[PDB]
């Protein structure tokens, strides 16, 4: 069986055919970083203007490159949400139609469950129950999976999701929009422990997230010390080991909780160095294992979309001729399968 | 020929189907429904005059200008159509297929067409049928205040029909004779000879060649300091 995948709820366009069988038979992507830098953010205009012209030709590429026709593909899967309203929509009315077109079925895919489900694309898959971390921009949370589709929410950030924290202290560390991988990397050149940031939640029990305040300490760090590149990269070592003692004292409780011996990291924060050498030496410890996605499946792709559609297609998640997004999509709303 | 054309630029939503020149057509005014609309109204107006997508020769498309979403709709919807049944594309003006409707309810020959597009800018074109039946005027088509409009309604002459949105928001707009069009939005079976003349040129694109009109190109952000 052939699922194409389809990525457009953000920046970035990705396209994929997944078979499960041979596994990723195409993976393409255009992301639009030097569209957005200038602005200091996703102008939703431009970039639903940017999906148009790359939807269409990527999706085009990536039959050429898996070498397949049209008939070959027995399903579209795009995501229908959660993400900007504009760039899902691109994605959206071009994946249904063509599903139309090819008289195959369409399925809406839940953005989230994509990156949930990206460990899912590596050998020796995660097998359920498992405690899933989800650092994302806009979300940080500690999910309790017992199935496919079966998500307990166990803890979420109060405020800032970890990933917007690494922009917005990227951004007065002078680099450029989206600066989280760049203050990963000059971090790496930091000094430990010079520094020490504050772990917020952690005093008391429990599993929710606070990450504003690091922002704040950040910002005072930067301007109650000098400018030279060394400083800056062990404030940047600084906010990084703080965020990632944080992810992991609450993966920790998180699997006390629960009972489980499994822990998943998933969205473009599980990308970070520094937190997957963290989590896997802490699963170690525990006689446990850690589940990661490869580095490039941790932010937006299309193949995370044609995997978790190809699992949706299977449980008879199908779509009917009305296309529907859904900007604001909790994973808790999600039917189990 | 068989030609497919569907509209979703505006507040209406349209689908036509021409069958070597006998026409069906469905219109529905579906403000926030046009995801859920389009593509049943597609299915259908193939089903009814027993079309299969396969066979069509053309399909033709809203390229814009109106809402930037619409259009993106309308462009979406035929792109995944157009790929998916290895079919030419043809872009029609949404300004000149309001042109064609005024001229099949009134006989209007001139056509001055205004969208009225966000912050008080009209979409605005001067199309006038010419013997062969082509709408000539396409260089006019523009982004512009009702300031600049009333200035150009000075430098023009005749009889002419109005159309659009545009002169709903601004109906003091109307030395010229001017007539209601009697057409406020594109109809898809208005496209449909705009299409033909443009399919019998050769005039068709591939799937990924197809590009909206939206005139408005300004950003709606300031970029960051310096
Ligand atoms: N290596 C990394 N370290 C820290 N943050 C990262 C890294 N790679 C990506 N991110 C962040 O992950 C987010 C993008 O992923 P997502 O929202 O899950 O699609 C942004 O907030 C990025 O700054």
């Amino acid at each position: 069986m052939r699922v194409l995948g389809i990525e457009t709820s953000c920046d970035e366009t990705g396209i994929a055919i997944y078979d499960d069988k041979k596994g990723l038979l195409a993976n393409q992507l255009y992301s639009q970083v030097k569209l957005h830098a200038d602005y200091g953010g996703v102008v939703p205009e431009l970039a639903s203007r940017d999906h148009v012209r790359k939807t269409v030709p990527l999706i085009q590429a990536a039959l050429k490159e898996a070498g397949l026709t049209a008939s070959d593909i027995d399903a579209v899967a795009y995501t229908a949400g959660p993400g900007l309203v504009g760039a899902l929509l691109v994605g959206a009315t071009v994946g249904r139609s063509l599903a139309f077109a090819w008289n195959v079925p369409a399925i809406p895919v839940h953005h989230m469950e994509g990156h949930l489900l990206a460990p899912m694309l590596e050998d020796n898959p995660p097998e359920f129950p498992f405690v899933a971390l989800l650092v994302s921009g806009g979300h940080t949370q500690l999910i309790s999976v017992t199935g496919i589709g079966q998500y307990e929410l166990l803890g979420e950030s109060i405020d800032d999701a970890a990933g917007e924290a690494f922009d917005k202290t990227a951004k007065l560390l002078g680099l450029d929009y989206p600066g989280g991988p760049m203050l990963s990397k000059m971090a790496s050149q930091g000094t430990a422990g010079r520094f020490v940031f504050p772990r917020p939640m952690t005093d008391r029990p429990g599993l929710d997230f606070s990450f504003s305040g690091l922002k704040t300490f950040a910002a005072n760090t930067i301007r109650s010390n000098g400018g030279d590149e060394q400083t800056r990269a062990d404030i940047a070592r600084a906010f990084e080991d703080a965020v990632v003692d944080t992810l992991m004292i609450k993966c920790k409780r998180a699997l006390e909780s629960t009972g489980f011996k499994r822990l998943v990291m998933a969205g473009g924060v599980s990308a970070n160095r520094t937190l997957r050498a963290k989590l896997a030496e802490m699963m170690q410890k525990r006689r446990g294992e850690v589940f990661y996605a490869r580095p490039e499946f941790c932010t937006d792709n299309g193949a995370m979309i044609a995997y978790a559609g190809m699992v949706r297609f299977k449980a008879g998640v199908t779509a009917d001729l009305g296309v529907t997004v859904r900007p604001r999509w909790p994973l808790a709303e999600l039917p189990a399968a | 020929m068989r030609i497919l054309a569907i509209d979703t630029a505006t507040e209406a939503c349209s689908v036509a189907l021409w069958n070597n020149g006998t026409i069906n057509a469905h219109f529905e005014l579906c403000p926030r429904e046009h995801t859920q609309r389009i593509l049943p109204m597609v299915q259908e107006i193939l089903a009814a005059s027993g079309a299969s997508l396969n066979e069509i020769d053309a399909l033709a498309f809203g390229r814009g200008p109106g809402s930037f979403t619409g259009v993106r709709i309308g462009i979406g919807i035929a792109q995944g159509l157009a790929l998916g049944a290895n079919l030419p594309m043809i872009g029609v003006s949404t300004l000149a297929t309001m042109a064609q409707g005024a001229w099949r309810k009134t006989g209007a020959t001139r056509v001055l067409a205004a969208i009225d597009a966000r912050m008080g800018e009209v979409y605005w074109a001067e199309y006038q049928r010419d013997a062969q039946g082509v709408w000539q005027g396409e260089e006019t088509e523009a982004v512009l205040k009702p300031e600049r409009v009333g200035e150009r309604l000075k430098q023009l002459s005749g009889e002419w029909a109005t159309v659009g949105t545009g002169w709903s928001a601004w109906p003091d707009l109307a030395g010229l004779t001017l007539h209601d069009g009697e057409v406020s939005l594109p109809a898809a079976e208005d496209m449909l000879p705009i299409a033909s003349q443009k399919l019998a040129a050769g005039e068709t694109v591939a799937v990924e060649h197809a590009e909206p009109v939206y005139l408005r190109n300004e950003v709606a952000w300031k970029k960051l300091p310096g």
